[PDB]
């Protein structure tokens, strides 16, 4: 029998394993499962309330009673230990009349209020009453009621409907890592609460409405707007941050009306972060749908994509080959990066690089910005050292990782950088290289802790790669990572966090910066999408060419605006910041006379007059081959083949200015986010 | 008057739903809950909300919009 | 008259595709004169287009595909000429009477 | 002295290879014995060693204008990979 | 004649190399046979003493995209003379040609007509095989699952030609499909 | 013959995250990545020229990945396989709620 959603069991050895009946047949579970799991495994479909598996097993929704042969009580399988010979019956008179009582308690003080109610249509609890208990009701008291709770602009409360499972609370202390729910009181009359007023600012919290079984808690942006039913579910990638956490983008018609989390067991756990879940508000706001060129009186017109590429071609003709600079953006795909440095290479230029902290550094080994550890591997670190890196701001769900290892596995995290506020326990070692150099001398209570960690991991941010004195700050790394041996043929704990979607693939395709200074001399500037730079460093008689969705500072420079496809909109290639490469799916139609970026820049080549060998997607994926072909073996773990043993020696000093922050707003990192009302408000409110 | 009714509602000579809901006093209760049917005969009304009257702000029926408070405290 | 049982080979298949052929030719001038085609275009050009067909499946080796493009060939002959559905430059599935593809379509729209 | 003159001959070179098949072998070989003294002898040339599960040993060379040349590293040994480099960066650069 | 009487004695006295499968239920008694045998089985119970199944109901077809052979062709029988009911049952895929019964009921003429215009089978001696409900020219079978709801092209009158004409269709609101699943 | 030279998508829709019942998966779809529409300028209903706006969704469906390879590659469609993500049951226990802390450090 296939399990339960087709759900994987590992078996440390053969025999470490045991046998257990479910309904007459035979299954073989690892030791230490539940009588649930192994009903699993054999296929059985057991409901639950109180239950999730990626929470401690709390046992008080009562819902999955099950009868055990020599058992006096009904057992509740989510809790009980599986046991060799043990006969489990799902389907028996007692199991359905104990599941029956059981959903006649639950339904008696719970609203009539269905049709109002957001769950509805996708509801556990209208599911397991129409499967389970067909029961008439016979409750005619009078149904107790709650008053709503504020918990902030993203949560939305009815608190009549909680059915009190204690998901939410499990989920804050255990997942998010925030203490601030609980359940307030004793008896019928306990509610789940803040008790004090305050509202939920973990950058997890709106996984408590995927986690509630009923519209206690729902999405307030959402809320109302649409049934489930009606709703085109797609199936893709985030791009807020450079984690890739798996997403369903669910739309109606040309519009994207909610993200929720898709389980990929390697980089999210069906968990997003409140940027990925709630920035979809921006994608139909401010919304650049028509190429555009300056008038006369320094005013925007519209135009038809022949003019602007004719005006941007002939004007590219007139500068000096070493004065075009391209920079593409921090949610560009692989594909336009690639086609935007072909372009700007075949014009005698190699002034191509992606925007951000790692926009020069040096990109000839995988292993120097990327997470080797893999996001899975850091659940086996005993020790955690963060070197410039604010991972909760910065990786959301690599935090979230983080946190999880601390809370299982008692790992110690050691960190260096600006105080910061973390959701676990963690030293603050220092706030700058001072520390690095003291970390390498020894003499420490953490530098022995370190040495004596089995397999310690040190996780340094990318925002570190701007830095003057980068090169003695990763030597320092790198020597303290081998006096400690962080990295060995069975563990590789040297890491290096990006922060941005595009940054990885850029990196591999050798989107590298040569000149620093490029920018500042340049006469043509391409903007790929390219928002997040600094602007007034272009020269005021440059030509500025923006190509993107969005834009608010570019844009007012730019002399031309062509309108770009969104990441929801198109198939793109991105790589995170393990090295896992993975594409978008396309969700809905683009706005206005919009063009996917790749097709930009070919089209822009043709007019220029450079002839690139390719006229479709899959042409500049085979061109994609020749440079850096992981990026068209999508979803492939591939391990690391060279390490720091190659890297030159550099005698660099070593300058005393404290790291800085990278993220200074969560909510805004993206020309995406910056124009969505949601993400306005929790700037406003949550921050 | 507000964005939402201005969505459908193209006559400003009547007050629209909202405004009209408003204008409705808190309908005093002694007790710290009330059921509201949205109706006289609950077979013409709506699905029968139990509404707490705990917070010193008036409780809203969800269904019909109608306002309760307790008489007393 | 009846439907013929499946060509048991390629010979037999090729004759019935040869019958079908003649048969659409033969055809050729009802079909001017129901379309009022004299000053539209030539009758070998109908000719021209009912062989390109013929040769555009040339590479088919399976017999019982042929019958049945056979098959809709006569189906689609009948409605031509019992059943005209008269267009200008149209008539039934084919059109009667210095920058690449790439640039064109890109002009066009996002979808190619 | 013809490796330390590469950065004036080209402006990025790009080494693919397997990681674990026996054809990418010697490259792997090439890359983990030369890399260390080409890189300190032209540190500012991008030499990019991308590896991948199923690609043969190949070796790509980036000129001026975009013009790119390669070589099949395939059936090579450690010095006639050495041998190709200087290849390349002594012709058609 | 019952179905337990029906199942036992065709059991009996069929060849055994027509029938590869037999069901008895209250929702039916059904023969599966191949399509080589189908003619000659529903000869036998026509003109059989003990059978004398003498109406052709209907024929249909059911599309099964996930089969090989994708058609099955399900034909609805009844004996007036005994007051029962047989459901004969054959698979067929795209090319295959399979046997017309219009010699053994006359009936199963413009059933077959059907058959071949919604799925797109065909059947060997039908006297006149062409399609019966679709508009002239049309292309496809609609009772395919691939074939959209709403089809590919629609008409218009068009004054400039002065005749009602075909374009590819152009919907002002689209179909929309309620997953409640 | 214009509409068999699309490109398709092969995959298995995951579960949702709003409810913890699994008993839609194992089920394989066709996308025909239909993402054409637009507003009607009457009364802004959702317009589409598409003919497979809603087929892969509604009505075609395969059991399997091996049934809808072989449906794509017989009516000739250019399709690409994305596997589906699947759960990796762990060992849980209610005892670990309670673990011992250890002596005091
Ligand atoms: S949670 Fe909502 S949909 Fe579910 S039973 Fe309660 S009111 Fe109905
Ligand atoms: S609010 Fe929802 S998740 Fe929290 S205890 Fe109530 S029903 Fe459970
Ligand atoms: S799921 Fe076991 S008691 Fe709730
Ligand atoms: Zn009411």
């Amino acid at each position: 029998r296939n399990p339960v959603g087709g759900a994987r069991v590992h078996f440390s050895n053969p025999e470490d394993a045991i046998e257990v009946f479910v309904d007459g047949y035979a299954v073989k579970v690892p030791k230490g499962f539940t009588v649930l799991q192994a009903c699993e495994v054999a296929g059985v479909d057991i409901p639950r309330f109180c239950y999730h598996s990626r929470l401690s097993i709390a046992g008080n929704c009562r819902m999955c009673l099950v009868e055990v042969e020599k058992s006096p009580k009904p057992v509740a399988s989510c809790a009980m230990p599986a046991l060799p010979g043990m006969k489990i019956k799902t389907d028996t008179p007692i199991a359905k009349k104990a599941r029956e009582g059981v959903m006649e308690f639950l339904l008696m003080n719970h609203p009539l209020d269905c049709p109002i109610c957001d769950q509805g249509g996708e509801c556990d609890l209208q599911d397991q009453s129409m499967a389970f208990g067909s029961d008439r009701g016979r409750f005619t008291e009078m149904k107790r009621s709650v008053v709503d709770k504020n918990l902030g602009p993203l949560v939305k409360t009815v608190m009549t409907r909680c059915i009190q499972c204690t998901r939410c609370v499990r989920f804050a202390s255990e997942v998010a890592g925030v203490q601030d729910l609980g359940i307030l009181g004793r008896g019928s009359g306990e509610e789940i609460g803040t008790y004090v007023e305050k509202l939920m600012t973990s950058e997890l919290s709106g996984n408590v409405i995927d986690i509630c079984p009923v519209g206690a808690l729902t999405s307030k942006p959402f809320a109302f707007k649409a049934r489930n039913w009606e709703l085109k579910a797609t199936e893709t990638i985030d791009v807020s941050d450079a984690v890739g956490s798996n997403i369903r983008v669910d739309s109606r018609g040309p519009e994207v009306m909610r993200i929720i989390p898709r389980l990929n067991e390697d980089i999210n756990e069906e968990w997003i972060s409140d940027k990925t879940r709630f920035c979809y508000d921006g994608l139909k706001r401010q919304r650049l749908s028509d190429p555009m060129i300056r008038d006369s009186d320094g005013r925007f017109k519209a135009v038809s994509w022949r003019d602007a590429l004719a005006v941007v071609g002939d004007i590219i003709h007139q500068v000096k080959p070493d004065e075009i600079v391209g920079v593409a953006g921090q949610l560009s795909d692989a594909e336009s990066m690639m086609v935007l440095k072909d372009f700007v290479n075949r014009m005698g230029s190699d002034n191509v690089w992606c925007e951000g902290t790692a926009a020069g550094v040096d990109a000839d080994l995988r292993y120097s910005y990327l997470m080797n550890t893999s996001i899975s591997g850091l659940e086996n670190a005993d020790l955690f050292l963060l070197i410039g890196t604010q991972p909760r701001v910065e990786a959301a769900m690599v935090n979230a990782r983080i946190c999880k290892t601390v809370r299982a596995s008692n790992a110690k995290v050691g960190y260096v950088g600006p105080p910061a506020e973390f959701n676990y326990d963690c030293k603050h070692l220092g706030t700058g290289p001072d520390t690095l150099k003291e970390i390498a001398e020894g003499r420490h209570p953490f530098c022995t802790a370190l040495k004596n960690a089995k397999n310690p991991a040190i996780i340094v941010g990318a925002g570190l790669f701007n830095r003057t004195d980068k090169n003695a700050i990763l030597s320092s790394v790198e020597s303290i990572a081998q006096a400690n041996n962080v990295v060995r043929p069975d563990w590789n704990g040297l890491n290096f966090l990006l922060q941005y979607a595009a940054q990885a693939a850029a990196l591999d395709l050798g989107l590298i910066q040569q000149s620093a200074k490029a920018l500042e001399s340049a006469k043509f500037v391409y903007l790929m999408g390219a928002d997040d730079v600094n602007v007034d460093k272009i020269p005021k008689d440059a030509f500025v060419v923006y190509q993107g969705h969005h834009g608010d500072k570019a844009v007012y420079r730019a002399n031309v605006i062509l309108p770009a496809s969104a990441f929801t909109e198109k198939e793109g290639t991105y790589e995170n910041t393990e090295g896992f490469t993975q594409q978008t799916v396309p969700a809905v139609p683009t706005v206005g006379d919009a063009r996917d970026d790749w097709k930009i820049v070919r089209a822009l080549s043709e007019v220029s007059g450079v002839k690139l060998p390719y006229n479709s997607i899959e042409g500049v994926r085979s061109r994609i081959k020749s440079v850096a072909p992981n990026l068209v073996h999508t979803d492939e773990r591939e391990p690391a083949a060279f390490g720091p043993s190659l890297k030159p020696e550099c005698k660099e000093a070593m300058s005393t200015t404290p790291f800085q922050t990278v993220v200074e707003n969560f909510y805004m990192t993206n020309s995406i986010t910056r124009a969505s009302k949601i993400m306005a408000q929790c700037s406003a409110v949550l921050l | 008057v507000g964005n939402h009714t201005a969505k459908w509602m193209q006559d400003r000579s009547k007050k629209s739903p909202m405004e009209l809901i408003s204008e409705v006093p808190p309908i005093k209760v002694d007790g710290r809950i009330v059921a509201c049917e949205g109706d006289t005969n609950p077979a013409l009304g709506h699905p029968i909300e139990f509404i707490c009257l705990d917070l010193n702000e008036p409780a809203i029926c969800k269904y019909c919009g109608l306002r309760y408070v307790q008489d007393h405290h | 008259i009846g439907v013929p049982p499946n060509s048991a080979n390629l010979t037999e298949a090729r004759r019935r595709v040869f019958d079908f052929f003649r048969a659409a030719c033969r055809s050729i001038p009802t079909i001017m004169d129901i379309y009022n085609l004299q000053d539209v275009v030539a009758p070998s050009q109908l000719r021209y287009a009912i062989s390109a067909q013929i040769r555009n499946n040339a590479h088919i080796t399976d017999p019982k595909v042929i019958d049945l493009l056979i098959f809709k060939g006569m189906e689609e002959l009948t409605d031509i000429v019992d059943h005209a559905k008269q267009r200008h430059h149209i008539i039934g599935q084919y059109v009667v009477g210095g920058k690449t593809d790439f640039l064109k379509n890109f002009y066009t729209s996002n979808y190619f | 002295a013809w490796r330390g003159s590469i950065s004036k001959s080209m402006k990025e070179l790009r080494i693919l290879l397997c990681q674990s098949s026996p054809a990418s072998a010697p490259t792997r070989t090439f890359v983990e014995k030369n890399y260390k003294d080409l890189k300190s002898l032209n540190p500012k040339l991008p030499i990019l060693i991308r590896e991948c599960s199923g690609v043969q040993p190949q070796m790509w060379a980036r000129y001026d204008m975009g013009v790119e040349r390669c070589v099949n590293l395939d059936g090579l040994t450690e010095p006639q990979i050495l041998k190709a480099l200087e290849n390349l960066v002594k012709s058609g650069a | 004649m019952d179905n337990q009487f029906i199942f036992k004695y065709s059991w009996e006295t069929l060849p055994k190399k027509w029938v590869k499968k037999m069901e008895r239920s209250e929702h039916g008694n059904r023969f599966d046979t191949n399509t080589d045998y189908l003619f000659q089985l529903l000869c036998f119970l026509k003109l059989h003493t003990y059978t004398r199944v003498q109406v052709l109901i209907d024929i249909c077809g059911v599309d099964y995209p996930s089969r090989k052979r994708r058609f099955e062709v399900v034909y609805n029988l009844l004996s007036t003379r005994y007051n029962s009911r047989i459901r004969v049952q054959t698979s067929a895929d795209e090319v295959t040609r399979i046997s017309s019964v219009v010699s053994l009921f006359p009936s199963a003429g413009w059933w077959e007509r059907e058959v071949w215009d919604m799925f797109g089978v065909s059947f060997i001696n039908h006297p006149d095989l062409r399609r019966i409900l679709t508009d002239y020219g049309f292309e496809g079978h609609p009772l395919r699952k691939d074939f959209p709801l709403s089809g590919y092209v629609q008409v218009r009158y068009d004054d400039p030609e002065k005749r009602v004409v075909s374009e590819p269709i152009e919907m002002t609101q689209e179909f929309r499909y309620f997953d409640f699943a | 013959e214009e509409h068999l030279s699309r490109k398709v998508i092969i995959y298995s829709p995951a579960r949702t995250a709003t409810q913890s019942g699994s008993g839609k998966l194992g089920k394989w779809k066709i996308n025909f990545v239909s993402t054409l529409k637009w507003e009607n300028p009457l009364m802004g209903w959702t317009s589409t020229g598409d003919p497979y706006a809603n087929v892969g969704d509604s009505a075609l469906a395969f059991d399997s990945e091996e049934a809808a390879k072989s449906f794509a590659e017989r009516h000739g469609w250019d399709y690409k396989v994305k596997k589906p993500n699947t759960p990796l049951l762990k060992v849980k226990s209610y005892s670990d709620n309670f673990k011992w802390k250890g002596n005091p450090q």
